[PDB]
C-alpha cells in the first residue's frame, strides 16, 4: 500500500490526468443528471413546489 | 485542360501476365483470355487466367443448378412462352413453402418444394465459394482477410434464409427468389415488425453503408489526388513511406485533426464494410424472435415520443 | 421470447445494442492505435518531442519482411527526415508557416517536397525492375490512345520545352508511368503521366513552365529509376503548381 | 486621396464577391422555382411528410 | 520525465501558477456574487 | 505537436482568400479564411439545435428535432419557434458545408495535390441541397424538407417513401441502391486484399501487387488493378449519390403516383401486352 | 490581475484576436436570436402589436 | 497543496488555457440553457408574467 | 484608445478590408431577410 | 515596434485616419437610414 | 515564459491597448443594457 | 520495471502532490454530501 | 497460489491494469443501474416513498 | 493427466488466457441474465415479494 507511488513508474502521468479529469467530470455530470431525472431530487422543481412558482 | 487521372489516356500492352506460382497447383490455372480495350480505359485489360480446382467445380456446378432451377421455374411460370418470359421476367418468383408446413420438407414442388431444392444448391454454392476464397489466399501465402470479410456477408445471407426461418419455425419466413419478389419481401418484412427504421441495428447497419460510401469516396479521391507522387501503389508506400503517403496523411490531419497511415486506412475500410452485414444480421435475427414491433420497442427506449 | 426483460426494459435487444457500444469502443481504440505506426511521436516546431502526445498510446512494434532481401521494417521506430529542410519560421509562436530560405523547388520544401526513400529500383515478384523504358521492355506497344511519341511538349507558359522520346511503363501493372522528354539541351527528363495532358497534337504540362524542364532531377541510369529519383521527380513537378505559376 | 479610393476598392471587392455569390444562389433558387411552376405540381400537391411541429 | 515535460523551470512554473490562481480567484469571486444575487432574487433552496 | 515529417510541408501559400490574415494552424487543424467561416457556422448551428431543444421541452438527444416550417407558410419565412429556427440552421449547415469544401481546396493547394477530395464532397452537398432546398422549392413549400432530429428524420424518409407506395420501385432508386451495395462490397474486397498482401500468412515476406492481381484472377478471373480499384471506389460512391439525388428530384415533381405502376409500360408494350399467360397476362 | 499582461507572452495576438472576433459575434447573434424566439422579448412583434398593425 | 504549481511542468499552459476556455464557456451555456428549460427559472418568462406582457 | 491604430501593424490591411467588405454585406443581407420576413416591415409587398 | 505585417508607425496612423473617417461617414449614412425608417414605422 | 517572443514592455503596451478596447466595448454594452432595462426590465 | 522514465524520487514527489490534491477533492465532496444529506437524506 | 506473481511475466502490466480498470467501472455502473431499474432497490425512490416527498 | 502440462507447448499462454478470460465472463454474465429473466429465479423480485417491498 505504501508503494502505491510506483504506479507513476508504470503509467505516463500525462495520459492519467487527462483520462482521470474526463472520467471525473463525466461521472459528476452523470450523477447530477440522474438526480435531475427523479422528480424527488430535481432541486429546481423542488423549489418550485416549495415556493409556489408554477 | 487538366488531367484528373480518371481514364487512362494512353494504353500500353505487352506479354500476358500469367501470375506467380507460390504454392498454386499450376495445372488447375487456365490460359490467359482476351484483352479488352474498353476495360483498359479504366483498369487492366487482361481477362484471366482463372483457377478452377475442386471447390471451383463444386461451387460452379451448384451455383449453376441454383441458377438453372430458378430459370426453369420461370419458364414454367411463363407457360413456356419466350415472349411471356421476357415480358414478366421481373415478376416471376420462386417462393418458400406456405406457413402451414412450418419447417417440414413435405411441401409439393409447386408449393415451396423447388424452393428447398434451389436453396440447397445455393447453400452449397455460396459456402463452397467461401472455402475457395480461403484456399486461393493460402496458396499465395497471403492473409485470410478476404475469407473472413466474406464470412460477414455470409452471416447476413444465412440469417435471412436459414437461421431465422429455423428460429421462427417456418420456411415461409425466408426470401423468395425473384427480382420484384424479394423487394416486396423486404417491404413487407418492415411492416410486419413495425417500422424497421427503429431497429437499432438496422440504424447501425445503415451507418456503415453510408460510412462505406463515405470512406471509399474519401480514400479513392485521396489516392487519385496523390497518384501523381506514385500513390496508387499503396503496397510499396507501406514498405518505404514516400511523399504521397505524407501528403495524403497531412491532408486529413489538417482537415479533420487526425489521419491514418497507408496500411491503417485499409483496416478502416475492411472493418467499416464488414459491420454493414455483421450488424444487419443481428438486427434481422432480433426481428420477430425478440422484438415484434420496433416502433413500440423504440418508444420504450427513448427514440420516439410516447 | 418477446418482451422478456432481465430488468427494467433491458431485454435481449438491449443486451445486443449495449454489447455493440463496448465492442465499437474497443474497435475504435484498435483502429486508431494501428494508425500511429508512422509519424509518431509528435515533435515541436523545431524538432524536439512535444509535451502532448494524445490520449492514444503508441502501439507495439511489428516487423515487415521485405520481399526480395530488402530488409526488415519495424514500425513504429526511430524516424528522421534524412535531408536538409531549408525553412525558417515566420513567427516565434507555434502554428505559423515556415518561409523557405531560398529557391523552394530546388531546396525541396512545401508542395515541392520529396522523401529520402530507398535508393533502389522497385521490383516485381520476379525480382526485375517494375518500371523500365518501353524500348527495353519486350513486346510492349501502345494498344490504344494517341501514341504520345514525337509530339512537342508545351509548358504552362505556352512555349515548347521539348519532345517525347520514350514511355516508361510499369511492367506487371501494364500502365504508362513516365514520359521521357528530350530537351533542347539534348538531355532527357522524366515527367509522370498523371501530370501530363496528351492532346491530339501535343503534350501539355500545366505544372511547369518552359524554362523549368532543365531543372527536373535527372536519373543515374538511362534504363532504371529508383524510389529516391521517383520522389524527387514527382515532388519537383507537382511543386510547380504553387511555386512556378506566377 | 488615392488611399481613400484604395480602401474603398478593397472593401467593394469584398462586398462584390459576397453579392455575386449571394445573387448567384437566388438565380439557382429562382430556376427551380420557375421549373416548379411549369410542371404539373400544384395540381398534385403531396401530403406533408413531417408533422408541422 | 517528471522533472518537466513542457520545458518550464521550477521558478517559471511558480510564476505562471501565481498569475493563474489570481485569475481563478477573481473569476470565482464574480460567480460567488452572481450566485449571491440570484439566491436573494429567487433561491433554489 | 507536429508529425515527424510535417515541418517541411507547413509553408505559406495556396489561400483563396487572405494569405496571411488567416494562414495558420490551431493545433493540427488548418484555420483558413473558410476555417473561420466553418467554425462560426458549425458553432452557431449546434447551439441553435441546443436552443431548439429547450423550446421543444426535451433533453434526450434522440428526441430533439427541429422541424421545417409547416406547409401553410409556403416558401417564405416562418416564426422561430415554428420553423424559423430550421431555416437558420439550414443556412448555417449550408454555410458550414460549403466553407468546409472550400477550406479543403486551400489544403490541396498548400500540399500541391489534386482536387478530387473537395469535388467528391460537393456531391454529398448537392444531394443534401436537393432534399432541403431544390426539391422543396420545386414542390412549393419548405415543409417537404426533412427535420433535424436523430429519429424524426427517419420518419420523414418513411412518410415520404410511402406517399408513392413501395419506394423500391423507383427505377433510379434501384440503380442508386445497386451502386451503394457494390461500393460496400468493393470496399471490403479492397481493404482485405491490401491487408492480406501487407500482412501475409506468418513469417512470410510481404507480398507484392503482382500477388494482388494473381489472387483476384485466380478467384474471379479478372483484376481491375491498383489504379482501377481506386478510380472505381470513387466513381461508385459518386454514382450512388448522383442517382440518389436523381430519384428524389423526380419524385413529387414529375412522378406523382405509385412507383409500382411505372413498370407497366414494359408489361404493356404493344407486341406482348395481350399474350395470355404468365404473371400479368 | 496586476500581471495579467503576461497572457500575451503566451498567446500570439494574431490568433487570439481572430478567435475572440468569432466568439463575440457568435455570442451576439446567439442572444439576439434567443430574444426573437421568445414572444416576450421579440421587439419586432411587440412593435407590430403595439401599433395595431395586425 | 503548496506544490500544485508543478502541474505546469507536466501540461503545457497553451493547451491547458485553450481547453479551459472551451470547457468553461460550454459549461456556462449548458447551465444557462438548463435554467431556460425549466419554467420555474426562465427569467424571460418570469418577467413576462410579472409585468403582464403576455 | 488613441493607440487603436496599431491594429494595422498586426493584421494585413490589404486583406482585412477585403474580408470586412464580405462581413458587412452578409450582415446587411441577414438583417434585410429578417425584416422582409416580418409582416410589418415586409416592404416588397 | 511589432511589425507583424510590415508597416511603419507613421504609416498605420495615416491608414487608420483614412479608415476611421470612412467608418464615421458610413455610420452617418446608416443613422440617416435608421432615422428615416423610425419616422415611417418605429420599432419601439 | 515568452512563448511568443514579445518582451515585457511589449506585452504591457499590447495589453494597455487591449484593455482600452475592452472597457470601450463594455461601456457601450452597459449603456445598451441600461436602455433596454428602462424599456422592458427582465427582473 | 519503469516504462515511463520517472526515477524513484520523482514518483515519490508526483504521488505526494497528487494525493494532496486527491484528499482536497474528496474533502469537498464529503462536505457536499454531508450538506445534501441534512437537507434531503437518501436513507 | 505461492507462485501467482508470475502472471506479470506473461502479460504487460500496463495493458492488464487498463483492462481491469475499465472492466471494474462498467461492472459497477451496470450493477448500480440494475438496482435503479428495480423499484425494490431504487434508493432514490425508496427515500421518496418513505419520507413522503411526493 | 500426467502429461497434460504439455498443452502449453502448443498454445501461447497469452492467447489462451485472454480467450479463457473473455469466455468465462461472457458465460457468467449470460447465466446471470438468464436467471434474472426467469421470474422464478430473479433474486430481486423474490425478495420484494418476500418482504412486501412493492
Ligand atoms: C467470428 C469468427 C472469427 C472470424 C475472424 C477470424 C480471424 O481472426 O481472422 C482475422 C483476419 C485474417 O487474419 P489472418 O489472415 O489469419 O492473419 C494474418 C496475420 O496474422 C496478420 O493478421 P492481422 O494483424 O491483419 O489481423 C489482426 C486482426 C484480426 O482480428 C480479428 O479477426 C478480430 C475478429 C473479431 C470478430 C468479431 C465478431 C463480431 C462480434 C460482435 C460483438 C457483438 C456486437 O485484429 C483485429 O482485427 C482486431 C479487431 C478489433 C478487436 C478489438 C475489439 C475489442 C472489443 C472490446 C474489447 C474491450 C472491451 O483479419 C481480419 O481483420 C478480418 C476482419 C473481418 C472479420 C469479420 C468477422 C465476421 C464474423 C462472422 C460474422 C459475425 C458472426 C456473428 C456475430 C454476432 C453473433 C450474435
Ligand atoms: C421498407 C423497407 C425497410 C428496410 C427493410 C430492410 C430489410 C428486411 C433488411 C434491410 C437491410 C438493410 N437496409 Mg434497410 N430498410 C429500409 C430502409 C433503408 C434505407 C433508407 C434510406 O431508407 C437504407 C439506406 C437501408 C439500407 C439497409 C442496409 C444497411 C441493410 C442491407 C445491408 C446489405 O448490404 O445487405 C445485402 C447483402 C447481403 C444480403 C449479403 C449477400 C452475400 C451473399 C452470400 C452473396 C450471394 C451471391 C449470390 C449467389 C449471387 C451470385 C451472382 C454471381 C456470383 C455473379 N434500408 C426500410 C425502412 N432493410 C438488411 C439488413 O440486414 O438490415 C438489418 C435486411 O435484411
Ligand atoms: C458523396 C459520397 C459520400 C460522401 C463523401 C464525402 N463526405 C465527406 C467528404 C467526402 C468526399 C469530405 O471530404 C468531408 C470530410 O472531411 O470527411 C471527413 C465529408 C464529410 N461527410 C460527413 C458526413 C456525412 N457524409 C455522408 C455521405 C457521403 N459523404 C456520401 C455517401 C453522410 C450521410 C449519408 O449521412 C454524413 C453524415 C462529415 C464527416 C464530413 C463533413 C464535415 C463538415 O461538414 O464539417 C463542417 C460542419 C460541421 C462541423 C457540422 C455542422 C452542423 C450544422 C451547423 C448543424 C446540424 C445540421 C445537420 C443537417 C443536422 C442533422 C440532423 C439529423 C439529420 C441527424
Ligand atoms: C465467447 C467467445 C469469445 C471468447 C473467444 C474469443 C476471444 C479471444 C480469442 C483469442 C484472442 C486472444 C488475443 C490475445 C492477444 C495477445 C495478448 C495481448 O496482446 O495483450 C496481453 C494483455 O492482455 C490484457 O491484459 C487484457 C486481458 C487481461 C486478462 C483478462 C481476460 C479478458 C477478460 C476481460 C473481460 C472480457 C469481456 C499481453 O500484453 P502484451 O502483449
Ligand atoms: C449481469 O450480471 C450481473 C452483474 C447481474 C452478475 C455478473 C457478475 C459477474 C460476471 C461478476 C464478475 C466479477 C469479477 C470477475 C470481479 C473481479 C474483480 C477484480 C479482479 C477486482 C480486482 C481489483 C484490483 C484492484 C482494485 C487493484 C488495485 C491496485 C492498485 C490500486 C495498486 C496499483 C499497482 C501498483 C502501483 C503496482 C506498482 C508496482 C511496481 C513495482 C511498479
Ligand atoms: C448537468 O449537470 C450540471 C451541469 C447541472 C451539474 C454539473 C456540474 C459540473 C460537473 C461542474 C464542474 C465544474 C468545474 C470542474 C469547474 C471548474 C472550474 C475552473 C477550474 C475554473 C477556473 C477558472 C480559472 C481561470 C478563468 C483563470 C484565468 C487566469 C488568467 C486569465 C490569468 C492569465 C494567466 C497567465 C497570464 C499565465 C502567466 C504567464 C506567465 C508568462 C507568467
Ligand atoms: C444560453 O446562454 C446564454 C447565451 C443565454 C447566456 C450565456 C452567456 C455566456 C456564456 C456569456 C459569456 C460571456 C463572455 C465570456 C464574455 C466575454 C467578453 C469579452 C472578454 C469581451 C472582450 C472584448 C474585448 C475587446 C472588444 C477588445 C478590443 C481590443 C482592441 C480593439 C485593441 C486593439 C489591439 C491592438 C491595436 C494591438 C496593439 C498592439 C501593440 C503593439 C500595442
Ligand atoms: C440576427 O441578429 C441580428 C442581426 C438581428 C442582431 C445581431 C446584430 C449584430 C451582432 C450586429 C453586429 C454588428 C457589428 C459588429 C457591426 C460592425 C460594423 C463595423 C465595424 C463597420 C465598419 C465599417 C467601416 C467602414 C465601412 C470604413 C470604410 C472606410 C473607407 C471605405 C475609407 C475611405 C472612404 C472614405 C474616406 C469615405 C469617402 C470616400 C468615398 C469614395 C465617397
Ligand atoms: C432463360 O434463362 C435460363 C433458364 C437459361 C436461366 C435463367 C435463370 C434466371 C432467370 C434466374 C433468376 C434468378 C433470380 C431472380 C434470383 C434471385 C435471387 C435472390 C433475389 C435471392 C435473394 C435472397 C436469397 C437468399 C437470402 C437465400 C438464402 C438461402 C440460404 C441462406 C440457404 C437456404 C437453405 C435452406 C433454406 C435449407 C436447404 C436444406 C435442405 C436439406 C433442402
Ligand atoms: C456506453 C457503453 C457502456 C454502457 C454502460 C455499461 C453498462 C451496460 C448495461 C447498462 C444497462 C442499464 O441501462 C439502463 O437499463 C434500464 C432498464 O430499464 C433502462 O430503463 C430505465 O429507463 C428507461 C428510460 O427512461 C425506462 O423506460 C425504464 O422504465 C427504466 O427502467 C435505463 O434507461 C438504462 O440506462
Ligand atoms: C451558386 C453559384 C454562385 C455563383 C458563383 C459565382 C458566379 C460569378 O459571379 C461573379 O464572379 C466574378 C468572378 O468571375 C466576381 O468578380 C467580379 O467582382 C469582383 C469584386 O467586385 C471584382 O474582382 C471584379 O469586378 C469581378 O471579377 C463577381 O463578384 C461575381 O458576381
Ligand atoms: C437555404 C435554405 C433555407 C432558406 C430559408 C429562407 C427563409 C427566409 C425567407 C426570406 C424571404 C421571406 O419571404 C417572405 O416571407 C413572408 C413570411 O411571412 C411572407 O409573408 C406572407 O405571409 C404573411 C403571414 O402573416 C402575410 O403577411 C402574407 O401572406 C405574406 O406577407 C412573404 O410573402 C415573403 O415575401
Ligand atoms: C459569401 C462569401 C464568399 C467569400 C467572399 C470572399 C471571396 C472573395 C475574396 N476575393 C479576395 C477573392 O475577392
Ligand atoms: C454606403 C453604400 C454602399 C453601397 C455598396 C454596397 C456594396 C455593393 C456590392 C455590389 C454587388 C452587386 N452584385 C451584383 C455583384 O452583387
Ligand atoms: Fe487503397
Amino acid at each position: 500500500m505504501s508503494k502505491f507511488y510506483k504506479i507513476w513508474m508504470i503509467f505516463d502521468p500525462r495520459r492519467v490526468f487527462v483520462a482521470q479529469g474526463v472520467f471525473l467530470f463525466l461521472l459528476a455530470v452523470m450523477i447530477h443528471l440522474i438526480l435531475l431525472s427523479t422528480p424527488s431530487y430535481n432541486w429546481l422543481e423542488i423549489s418550485a413546489a416549495k415556493y409556489n412558482r408554477v | 485542360a487538366e488531367y484528373q487521372n480518371i481514364f487512362t489516356q494512353v494504353q500500353v500492352r505487352g506479354p500476358a501476365d500469367l501470375g506467380m506460382t507460390e504454392d498454386v497447383n499450376l495445372a488447375n490455372r487456365s490460359g490467359v483470355g482476351p484483352f479488352s480495350t474498353l476495360l483498359g480505359w479504366f483498369g487492366n485489360a487482361q481477362l484471366g487466367p482463372i483457377y478452377l480446382g475442386s471447390l471451383g467445380v463444386l461451387s460452379l456446378f451448384s451455383g449453376l443448378m441454383w441458377f438453372f432451377t430458378i430459370g426453369i421455374w420461370f419458364w414454367y411460370q411463363a407457360g413456356w412462352n419466350p415472349a411471356v418470359f421476357l415480358r414478366d421476367l421481373f415478376f416471376f418468383s420462386l417462393e418458400p413453402p406456405a406457413p402451414e408446413y412450418g419447417l417440414s420438407f413435405a411441401a409439393p414442388l409447386k408449393e415451396g418444394g423447388l424452393w428447398l431444392i434451389a436453396s440447397f444448391f445455393m447453400f452449397v454454392a455460396v459456402w463452397s465459394w467461401w472455402g475457395r476464397t480461403y484456399l486461393r489466399a493460402q496458396a499465395l501465402g497471403m492473409g485470410k482477410h478476404t475469407a473472413w470479410a466474406f464470412l460477414s456477408a455470409i452471416w447476413l445471407w444465412m440469417v435471412l434464409g436459414f437461421i431465422r426461418p429455423i428460429l421462427m419455425g417456418s420456411w415461409s419466413e425466408a426470401v423468395p427468389y425473384g427480382i420484384f419478389s424479394h423487394l416486396d419481401w423486404t417491404n413487407n418484412f418492415s411492416l410486419v415488425h413495425g417500422n424497421l427504421f427503429y431497429n437499432p441495428f438496422h440504424g447501425l447497419s445503415i451507418a456503415f453503408l453510408y460510412g462505406s460510401a463515405l470512406l471509399f469516396a474519401m480514400h479513392g479521391a485521396t489516392i487519385l489526388a496523390v497518384s501523381r507522387f506514385g500513390g496508387e501503389r499503396e503496397l510499396e508506400q507501406i514498405a518505404d513511406r514516400g511523399t504521397a503517403a505524407e501528403r495524403a496523411a497531412l491532408f486529413w490531419r489538417w482537415t479533420m485533426g487526425f489521419n491514418a497511415t497507408m496500411e491503417g486506412i485499409h483496416r478502416w475500410a475492411i472493418w467499416m464494410a464488414v459491420l454493414v452485414t455483421l450488424t444487419g444480421g443481428i438486427g434481422i435475427l432480433l426481428s420477430g424472435t425478440v422484438v415484434d414491433n420496433w416502433y413500440v420497442w423504440g418508444q420504450n427506449h427513448g427514440m420516439a415520443p410516447l | 421470447m418477446v418482451g422478456v426483460t432481465a430488468f427494467g426494459n433491458f431485454d435481449l435487444a438491449s443486451l445486443a445494442i449495449y454489447s455493440f457500444w463496448i465492442f465499437l469502443a474497443g474497435l475504435i481504440y484498435y483502429l486508431q492505435t494501428e494508425n500511429m505506426r508512422e509519424g509518431y511521436p509528435l515533435e515541436n516546431e523545431d524538432g524536439t518531442p512535444a509535451a502532448n502526445q494524445g490520449p492514444f498510446p503508441l502501439p507495439k512494434p511489428k516487423t515487415f519482411i521485405l520481399p526480395h532481401g530488402r530488409g526488415t521494417l519495424t514500425v513504429p521506430g526511430p524516424e528522421s527526415e534524412d535531408r536538409p529542410i531549408a525553412l525558417a519560421r515566420t513567427a516565434v509562436s507555434e502554428g505559423f508557416p515556415h518561409a523557405p530560405t531560398g529557391d523552394p523547388m530546388k531546396d525541396g520544401v512545401g508542395p515541392a517536397s520529396w522523401v529520402a526513400r530507398r535508393d533502389l529500383p522497385e521490383l516485381d515478384g520476379h525480382g526485375h525492375n517494375k518500371i523500365k523504358p518501353m524500348k527495353a521492355a519486350a513486346g510492349f506497344y501502345v494498344s490504344a490512345g494517341k501514341n504520345p511519341i514525337g509530339l512537342p511538349v508545351r509548358g504552362c507558359d505556352l512555349e515548347i520545352a521539348g519532345k517525347v522520346v520514350d514511355i516508361w511503363v510499369d511492367i506487371p501493372e501494364q500502365m504508362a508511368r513516365f514520359l521521357e522528354v528530350e530537351l533542347k539541351d539534348g538531355s532527357t527528363r522524366l515527367l509522370p503521366m498523371q501530370m501530363v495532358k496528351v492532346q491530339s497534337n501535343r503534350v501539355h504540362v500545366n505544372a511547369l513552365s518552359s524554362d523549368l524542364f532543365a531543372g527536373i532531377p535527372t536519373i543515374k541510369s538511362p534504363t532504371e529509376v529508383t524510389l529516391l529519383e521517383e520522389d524527387k521527380i514527382c515532388g519537383y513537378v507537382a511543386g510547380g503548381l504553387m511555386y512556378a505559376a506566377p | 486621396t488615392n488611399l481613400r479610393l484604395w480602401v474603398a476598392f478593397q472593401m467593394m471587392k469584398g462586398a462584390g464577391w459576397a453579392g455575386g455569390v449571394f445573387f448567384g444562389t437566388l438565380l439557382l433558387i429562382g430556376f427551380f422555382r420557375v421549373v416548379g411552376r411549369m410542371l404539373p405540381i400544384d395540381e398534385n400537391p403531396a401530403p406533408a411528410p413531417n408533422i408541422t411541429g | 520525465s517528471d522533472l518537466g515535460y513542457t520545458g518550464l523551470t521550477d521558478e517559471q512554473a511558480q510564476e505562471l501558477h501565481s498569475v493563474y490562481m489570481s485569475g481563478l480567484w477573481l473569476f470565482s469571486a464574480v460567480a460567488i456574487v452572481a450566485h449571491l444575487a440570484v439566491y436573494i432574487w429567487r433561491p433554489w433552496f | 505537436a507536429l508529425l515527424s515529417f510535417e515541418r517541411k510541408y507547413r509553408v505559406p501559400g495556396g489561400t483563396l482568400v487572405g494569405g496571411n490574415l488567416f494562414d495558420f494552424w490551431v493545433g493540427p487543424f488548418y484555420v483558413g479564411f473558410f476555417g473561420v467561416a466553418t467554425f462560426f457556422f458549425a458553432a452557431l448551428g449546434i447551439i441553435l439545435i441546443a436552443w431548439s431543444a429547450v423550446l421543444q421541452g426535451t433533453w434526450n438527444p434522440q428526441l430533439i428535432s427541429v422541424y421545417p416550417p409547416a406547409l401553410e407558410y409556403g416558401l417564405g419565412g416562418a416564426p422561430l419557434a415554428k420553423g424559423g429556427l430550421w431555416q437558420i440552421i439550414t443556412i448555417c449547415a449550408t454555410g458550414a458545408f460549403v466553407s468546409w469544401a472550400l477550406r479543403e481546396v486551400e489544403i490541396c493547394r498548400k500540399l500541391g495535390i489534386g482536387y478530387h477530395i473537395p469535388f467528391a464532397f460537393a456531391f454529398a452537398i448537392l444531394a443534401y441541397l436537393t432534399l432541403v432546398l431544390f426539391r422543396p422549392v420545386m414542390m412549393g413549400a419548405w415543409g417537404y424538407a426533412f427535420p433535424y432530429g436523430i429519429w424524426t428524420h427517419l420518419d420523414w424518409v418513411s412518410n415520404t417513401g410511402y406517399t408513392y407506395g413501395n419506394f423500391h420501385y423507383n427505377p433510379a432508386h434501384m440503380i442508386a441502391i445497386t451502386f451503394f451495395f457494390t461500393n460496400a462490397l468493393a470496399l471490403a474486397l479492397h481493404g482485405a486484399l491490401v491487408l492480406s498482401a501487407a500482412n501475409p500468412e506468418k513469417g512470410k515476406e510481404m507480398r507484392t501487387p503482382d500477388h494482388e492481381d494473381t489472387f483476384f484472377r485466380d478467384l474471379v478471373g479478372y483484376s481491375i488493378g491498383t489504379l482501377g480499384i481506386h478510380r472505381l471506389g470513387l466513381l461508385l460512391s459518386l454514382s450512388a449519390v448522383f442517382f440518389s439525388a436523381l430519384c428524389m428530384i423526380i419524385t413529387g415533381t414529375i412522378w406523382f403516383d405509385q412507383w409500382v405502376d411505372w413498370w407497366q409500360w414494359w408489361v404493356k408494350l404493344p407486341w406482348w401486352a395481350n399474350i395470355p399467360g404468365g404473371i400479368n397476362g
